[PDB]
DNA sequence: AAGTACTTGA
RNA sequence: CCAGGA
DNA sequence: TCAAGTACTTTTTCCGGTC
């Protein structure tokens, strides 16, 4: 038995259209921008730049290590050593996948601190772009405006090359200093 | 990218479990499925987020069986990665067709062919490398790959990628 | 109405002019049954068999093959709330013990 | 038994009817089905990779099956198809083609009437899909003409253009299996006087089909996903998989094909004549002729038993049991393999009375008990008894028949070399012998009462014949005469709790039938009873002792 | 024939009968939504007899000398007499069970008593005798308010439909309307008194009883009433042997909807 | 023995919503089939040991789920089906009422 | 839908089959090692242990009771009078 | 209403829905010489408000498919002048209840 | 043996 | 089918 | 147009031999 998501349609017979997924901020049915909570709520997409993500993750395994004590009653090269520690504590251990990925998040994070995070969150969520563009902008380091629409080439006209070459300047300002 | 999803799972636990230890064996069970987990339909499921607020719900006692049946409604943080998605990654392995790179939980592989034409292959170095006129790629080097495509491979994700175009290669 | 009341009268006759007691419910539903629809619906292959009840219930009695091959050309759905589908499935019918479901309340359950 | 499978398990909710389109037959199938020849690969016994494994199903028992990969008890068949060389009628539909082209125009493929006839808009109206169609029909099948202007929805003056098309419809009649239309004709206004009389092929019904307005379609019965007109007329045929049609394999070297099994190699053998006929050199009589056979014998597959009367006879003389054959009433399918099943856990012998048996008890032959079987599960509280029925084995009466480990394997107590030393784990099932005070579900059959089916407490006694206290003998309908009754064992704690807490003999005493007890006190006892209490009838002490010591529940003054 | 017609139907937790379709075909089961097992042909006495003969069984008037209840019937009856208050609950009591009278007459036009009706009201009297062992010579301990109020209130108690709503209230009181009639024959004040000779005790038992009782014999939902009438018409005929075509080939007629019948007839 | 139609009645009578069940699959025919969640047919190739599943036509690889009807059933739908009548088995309502 | 609990209007005692269908699901679980809310005052039979639960109101068991139209009440067998 | 002795030729029957919102009704006069709602077997049937029906199906959880109908061309639902999708309340008498309310759609 | 459904002559 | 049993 | 004929449909409780 797999998982199964708030996404209810029902493909009745009627197989495909599965049109590809692209950077024409066509993702899947999966990654729509409309998503619904399980309280029925429309609410939307929820992007992560890897930092956002990094947080996130060690706040949720930081917090299971806090139940899992309970209900047993009756630097970077350092933050590395220091998750690899609370993930011999929580997770699995056959899950290698969170492994990795908390170590590329420790590695390529651009924002150490949460309060750092929060300001990235409020300048880019701002620009109405939507949460792909606004993730990959915090965690893709462009310095030319241009740099950032070539990478992230769905920008294009969504924003001015000046206003976007702004906060370009505001992001770097932000990078923790490792 | 990376996203926070809302996603639920069918558990159908024994007769035998259903003492008070029921919501932490569901809950356990749950993450034991789930974490770890690579679809297609949401790429890799990473870590299950708010353990202490879980829904379990009622369970359904099915039939014949002795059984019951739980929909646990959860939300969990997951990477699907997409084709025209520029990634941040460490090379692993490196050969006479191209390099793999490790970006988070998954490997994007660049064809000899899919980087610029001044990058050449070096047998002769430990490790085996890529050479351009002022660039060196080896297994330790961090590399800005543009991903070309995807396949949903069982319990894994893999892609060929770009370092051809504008902005892209070693960083 | 009258029609109910005199299609009663006529079998509870049929009845005690052999000496038997039948409840008058069992035979009210009866003549009940044969009513509701407007009219006087035939406990036959052309009365009730050719009601809006579900294809494979109502091949269960008479028509098999006709109604299946019908079920097919008109792309009929099956409810499947009927006694008889749920037989032809090997499912627990929605009947006494099975018109309603059993939940465990883990509430409750850490309560004992 | 049948192996763990990953996929979800679920319940049906919904059976969604419909039409296979060609495209799903060749899309679903697993091989084309080219030969009729069953297996031997040129005498050399093995199925042929064209009939009966061509990738399908499996025979030979041992000898997995090549799609999946499974083999017998749990592979079901997988469908084949077989691509027909001329389009024919599936034999079920042929009056419903024929309402549709009585509907349709024979050449545009537009309905005949439409919301410019108020008739019709009304007809159109009717929300019930199969009654909407009987209406459009008795209003179209009247039109023989395909309209081009019609009056104005307001003044019959300035005709408005509904859809083109001129054309005179022909009066469609069957001539068994074919469709022959007679066209009015005009020639000097007159004419008919002597029409036009032609057959419509398969090839132009499905044509106009094909061209008919989803909308169209869709006022008429039929559904654009599920179920379109131009799927009644078969193009890819698909071919049911060996468990459909299995062989009787008797002795070795010797097949025993079934009956569908031949009437294919016979639809396959009209195909191939049809199919190079038309490819060479064209006779284009001998054409029609392969034709109507191989349409004869897609129709006499699935139905045999057709109004005009030749009965596709096996040689033997004995038709071919047609697949439509096999689903009708009682004895077959739904009334006889689904409505009813021939069940385990079953016995039945001679009925014979009991003044001495509790009226909710049933006398058990002790070979009868010794048979029937409760699988119950090895738990704390009988772990010891259960390994003692073990000990017991199936010879011994209280003993068992089998043992069930986790591990899903059954142990046979009768021969397994480890039946003594057999050490029983929480969780394992042992089938153990039916005992004293087990619910059993006792039948005199007819059944045409919820009272001829009741639940009674088992009594393993001696002697070949079922026991019943007489007084239970009316509810059932049974005499000693050489009556049978019909008893049935549960299997699970939850079927057992339904027997003893609802369908229980004395529960079933007071009946809803009469709102009266439908049990009472009979012949002997009743006869004895009167008897007894005359003002005449006086007890000596002696007796009396006797006669109170005679009551079980006696309180002893 | 009749078990494939019926089979489908049975009663649903709404107290309505209805089939695979939801299509209802009783509002309530057989009317009364009551079980079969649980009903008994009971006689409902305000039926017949003589208007007269009604009046001497029913009749209580503290403001006439002759008609009040003797002091030998309840310890009040000395201090009942002439209670214009009081009398005015006798007066609502006895025109109710006229009323009644009307009614059933209304219902039962031959004047046929015996009806099979839930709760043998007869019976628990008869238990509350012996249980307490009611002395047929001193009086009750009984006031005419704890009969008169203590009838009206086990009414309101007599749930078969439940929801709080006009329709389904007034279905309530529809569906309760026959035993309610023989209830309040079977407890009028002179019968409970002169009759039974009740204690306080023995009614207020009795009337828990009834309740009781009652409650039970409401039908079960997912009783599969269909298959039930069906066989409960079925089993009969299998025992089947002016000259009217009957028994099993007019059976045949009737469940036939028979267009040409064998003995067509006017009953003028 | 037959445990046949009237029998059937009487169960359903009496309320014996499991008892039936039983009797009508343990106690006989009972079978397990894979179908396809898209088209409701017993097309899946179930690999069960590899863990492979596929209904190609679909290219569903994805969508399966396992069900228990009577080995009889599952003869009557393959019947219905040669017979050119699809019955689409559905696990979800989309009807309601 | 699911009927809110202080709207729910069916029967505030136990069904027939309610009961037969409870004392069988606990009966069953008791029989696969399920944990027993009750003393065993000796008892080993596991209906005789499922008659002694719901005879304590010790069964954590509810009814969801369906509507015709597709809704319905859950109620606890706690809550469910057993009249039977 | 028109009440006529033997005959309404198909010429004049065709102007009678030509008329709308207006509603025109053929009674022969035949019929009418006895009231059919008077006899022993025909009870009280009472047409039911806009509200009261939506009441009804509200109250009974319904849709109108689940109702026992009324047929239009019913001696009672002609009496009454019943429309397509109008109620009656039927009022029997019960050997079972005394009073029975059943309910009936037109058609 | 008794129907629906459809066809045929006045 | 044929022969029989309640 | 409308009576009367036509086709064609449909059922019937449960439990050895000889082929
Ligand atoms: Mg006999
Ligand atoms: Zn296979
Ligand atoms: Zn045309
Ligand atoms: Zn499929």
């Amino acid at each position: 038995v797999s998982t199964s998501t708030f996404q209810t349609r029902r493909r009745r017979l009627k197989k495909v259209e599965e049109e590809e997924n692209a950077a024409t901020l066509q993702l899947g049915q999966e990654f729509q921008l409309k998503q619904i909570n399980h309280q029925g709520e429309e609410e939307e997409l929820i992007a992560l730049n890897l930092s956002e993500a990094r947080l996130v993750i060690k706040e949720a395994l930081v917090e299971r290590r806090r139940a899992f004590k309970r209900s047993q009653k009756k630097t970077r090269e350092k933050e590395l050593e220091s998750i690899d520690v609370l993930l011999e504590q929580t997770t699995g251990g056959n899950n290698k996948d969170l492994k990795n990925t908390m170590q590329y998040l420790t590695n390529f994070s651009r924002f150490r601190d949460q309060e750092t995070v929060g300001a990235v969150i409020q300048l880019l969520k701002s620009t109405g772009l939507h949460p792909f563009e606004v993730a990959q902008l915090g965690s893709l380091a462009c310095d030319t405006a241009d740099e950032a629409k070539t990478l992230i080439p769905s920008l294009n006209n969504k924003i001015s090359d000046d206003e976007l070459e702004r906060i370009l300047k505001e992001l770097s300002n932000l990078e923790t200093l490792y | 990218m990376f996203f926070i999803k809302d996603l639920s799972l069918n558990i159908t636990l024994h007769p035998s479990f259903f003492g008070p230890r029921m919501k932490q064996y569901l809950k356990t069970k749950l993450l034991e499925e789930v974490e770890g987990s690579c679809t297609g339909k949401f790429g890799y499921i990473l870590c299950v987020l708010d353990y202490d607020n879980i829904d379990i719900q009622r369970g359904r006692i099915l039939p014949t069986d002795g059984s019951a049946e739980f929909n646990v409604k959860y939300r969990a943080v997951v990477f699907k990665p997409f084709k025209g998605e520029v990634v941040d990654g460490t090379v692993v392995s490196c050969s006479q067709h191209g390099f793999e790179v490790q970006v988070g939980p998954m490997k994007v592989f660049v064809t000899k062919h899919l980087m610029p034409q001044d990058l050449t292959f070096n047998a002769g170095s430990n490790p085996p490398s890529y050479q351009s006129s002022e660039d060196v790629i080896t297994i330790k080097s961090r590399i800005r790959v543009k991903i070309e495509g995807c396949i949903s491979q069982v319990s894994s994700i893999h892609a060929i990628g770009s370092i051809k175009e504008d902005y892209l290669g070693a960083i | 109405e009258a029609g109910r009341a005199a299609l009663y009268k006529e079998v509870y006759n049929v009845i005690a002019s052999d000496g038997s007691y039948v409840n008058y419910r069992h035979m009210a539903l009866l003549v009940d049954v044969m009513t509701t629809q407007g009219g006087l619906t035939s406990v036959t292959r052309h009365g009730f068999n050719r009601s809006n009840t579900g294809a494979l219930m109502r091949c269960s009695f008479e028509e098999t093959v006709e109604i299946l091959f019908e079920a097919g050309a008109s792309a009929e759905l099956d409810d499947c709330r009927g006694v008889s589908e749920n037989v032809i499935l090997g499912q627990m019918a929605p009947i006494g013990t099975g018109a309603f479901d059993v939940m465990i309340d883990e509430e409750s359950l850490v309560k004992y | 038994g049948q192996q763990y499978s990953s996929a979800p398990l679920r319940t049906v909710k919904e059976v969604q009817f419909g039409l296979f389109s060609p495209e799903e037959v060749r899309a679903i199938s697993v091989a084309k089905i080219r030969f009729p020849e069953t297996m031997d690969e040129t005498q050399t016994r093995a199925k042929i990779g064209g009939l009966n494994d061509p990738r399908l199903g499996s025979i030979d028992r041992n000898l997995k099956c090549q799609t999946c990969q499974e083999g017998m008890n749990e592979c079901p068949g997988h469908f084949g198809h077989i691509d027909l060389a001329k389009p024919v009628f599936h034999v079920g539909f042929i009056a419903k083609i024929k309402k549709v082209c009585e509907c349709v125009c024979m050449h545009c493929g537009k309905l005949l009437l439409d919301e410019h006839n108020e008739l019709m808009r009304q007809a159109l109206a009717i929300k019930d899909s199969k009654k909407r169609f009987a209406a459009i029909w008795t209003l179209c099948k009247t039109k023989m003409v395909c309209e081009t202007d019609v009056p104005s929805e307001d003044d019959p003056t300035q005709l408005v253009s509904r859809g083109g098309c001129g054309n005179t419809q022909p009066t469609i009649r069957k001539d068994g299996l074919k469709l022959v239309g007679s066209w009015k004709k005009d020639r000097a206004t007159g004419d008919a006087d002597e029409p036009e009389l032609r057959v419509l092929s398969t090839e132009e019904i499905l044509n106009i089909f094909k061209h008919i307005s989803v909308k169209d379609f869709t006022s008429l019965g039929f559904n654009e996903v599920f179920s379109r007109p131009e799927w009644m007329i078969l193009t890819c045929l698909p071919v049911p998989p060996p468990p459909v049609r299995p062989s009787i394999s008797f002795n070795e070297s010797q097949r025993g094909e079934d009956d569908l099994t031949f009437k294919l190699a016979d639809i396959l053998k009209a195909n191939i004549s049809l199919e190079t006929l038309e490819h060479n050199g064209a006779p284009h009589h001998a054409i029609e002729e392969a034709e109507s056979l191989l349409q004869f014998h897609v129709a006499t597959y699935m139905d045999n038993d057709i109004a005009g009367q030749p009965q596709a006879l096996q040689k033997s003389g004995r038709p071919v049991k047609s697949i439509r054959a096999r689903l009708k009433g009682k004895e077959g399918r739904i009334r006889g393999n689904l409505m009813g099943k021939r069940v385990d856990f079953s016995a039945r012998t001679v009925i014979s009375g009991d003044p001495n048996l509790e009226l909710d008890q049933v006398g058990v032959p002790k070979s009868i008990a010794k048979t029937l079987t409760y699988p119950e599960v090895v738990t704390p509280y009988n772990i010891d008894r259960l390994t003692q029925l073990v000990r017991n084995g199936p010879n011994e009466h209280p003993g068992a028949k089998y043992v069930i480990r986790d591990s899903g394997d059954r142990i046979d107590l009768r021969y397994s070399k480890r039946a003594g030393d057999i050490q029983l784990q929480y969780g394992w099932k042992v089938e153990r012998h039916i005992m004293d005070n087990d619910p059993v579900l006792f039948n005199r059959q007819p059944s045409l009462h919820k009272m001829s089916m009741m639940a009674h407490r088992v009594k393993v006694i001696p002697y070949s014949t079922f026991r019943l206290n007489l007084s239970v003998t009316s509810p059932y309908n049974a005499d000693f005469d050489g009556d049978e009754m019909n008893l049935h064992v549960p299997q699970s704690e939850e079927t057992r709790a339904e027997l003893s807490q609802l369908c229980a003999v004395p529960l079933q005493i007071v009946s809803p039938q009469s709102n009266k007890p439908c049990m009472g006190i009979v012949q002997d006892t009743l006869c004895g009873i009167r008897k007894l209490t005359l003002r005449d009838t006086f007890i000596e002490l002696d007796q009396v002792l006797n006669m109170l010591y005679w009551v079980p529940d006696w309180d002893g003054v | 024939r009749l078990v494939k017609a019926l089979e489908d139907i049975m009663v649903h937790y709404d107290n309505t009968t209805r089939n695979s379709l939801g299509n209802v075909i009783q509002f309530i089961y057989g009317e009364d939504g009551m079980d079969a097992a649980h009903i008994e042909k009971q006689s409902l006495d305000t039926i017949g007899g003589s208007d007269a003969a009604f009046e001497k069984r029913y009749r209580v008037d503290l403001l006439n000398t002759d008609h009040t209840l003797d002091p030998s019937l309840l310890e009040s009856g000395s201090e009942i007499l002439g209670d214009l208050k009081l009398q005015v609950l006798l007066d609502e009591e006895y025109k109710q069970l006229v009323k009644d009278r009307k009614f059933l007459r209304e219902v039962f036009v031959d004047g046929e008593a015996n009806w099979p009706l839930p709760v043998n009201i007869r019976r628990i009297i008869q238990n509350a005798q012996q249980t307490f062992h009611i002395d047929h010579t001193k009086p009750s301990d009984l006031t005419i308010k704890d009969i008169v109020l203590g009838v009206k209130d086990l009414q309101e108690n007599l749930l078969v439909l439940r929801g709080k709503n006009e329709i389904i209230q007034n279905a309530q009181r529809d569906a309760v309307t026959l035993f309610c009639c023989l209830l309040r024959s079977r407890l009028a004040t002179r019968r409970v008194l002169q009759e039974y000779r009740l204690t306080k005790q023995a009614f207020d038992w009795v009337l828990s009883n009834i309740e009781a009782q009652f409650l039970r014999s409401v039908v079960h939902p997912g009783e599969m009433v269909g298959v039930l009438a069906a066989q409960s018409i079925g089993e009969p005929a299998t025992q089947m042997t002016k000259k009217v075509t009957s028994g099993v080939p007019r059976l045949k007629e009737i469940l036939n909807v028979a267009k040409n019948m064998k003995t067509p007839s006017l009953t003028v | 023995l037959r445990f046949g139609e009237m029998e059937r009645d009487c169960m359903i009578a009496h309320g014996a919503a499991s008892f039936l069940k039983e009797r009508l699959m343990e106690a006989s025919d009972a079978f397990r089939v894979h179908i396809c969640g898209i088209c409701g047919l017993m097309t899946v190739i179930a690999k069960l040991n590899h863990n492979q599943f596929e209904c190609k036509g679909c290219d569903n690889k994805i969508d399966i789920y396992q069900i228990h009807i009577p080995y009889a059933a599952k003869l009557l739908f393959q019947e219905l089906m040669a017979m050119n009548i699809t019955p689409r088995l559905y696990t979800d309502r989309s009807r309601d009422f | 839908k699911a009927i809110p609990k202080d709207q729910r209007a069916t029967t505030p005692y136990m069904t027939k089959y309610e009961r037969a269908r409870i004392l069988g699901t606990r009966a069953l679980q008791i029989s696969m090692n399920a944990p027993v809310f009750v003393d065993l005052e000796g008892e080993t039979d596991p209906l005789r242990i499922a008659m002694k639960e719901l005879a304590e109101k010790k069964i954590p068991l509810v009814i969801r009771r369906y509507l015709p139209d597709g809704s319905f009440e859950d109620w606890s067998v706690e809550e469910l009078i057993v009249d039977l | 209403i028109f009440v006529y002795q033997n005959n309404i030729t198909p010429s004049a029957m065709k102007l009678v829905p030509s008329i709308p919102p207006a509603t025109i009704e053929t009674f022969n006069e035949a019929a009418l010489v006895v009231n059919i709602t008077h006899h022993e077997l025909v009870p009280k049937h009472i047409r039911l408000s806009s509200d009261e029906k939506r009441e009804l199906l509200k109250r009974y959880r319904l849709k109108e498919s689940q109702l026992p109908r009324i047929q239009r061309a019913d001696p009672v639902a002609l009496y009454l002048g019943l429309k397509r999708g109008e109620v009656v309340k039927i009022i029997r008498k019960s050997e079972t209840s005394g009073r029975y309310a059943s309910y009936r759609i037109c058609m």
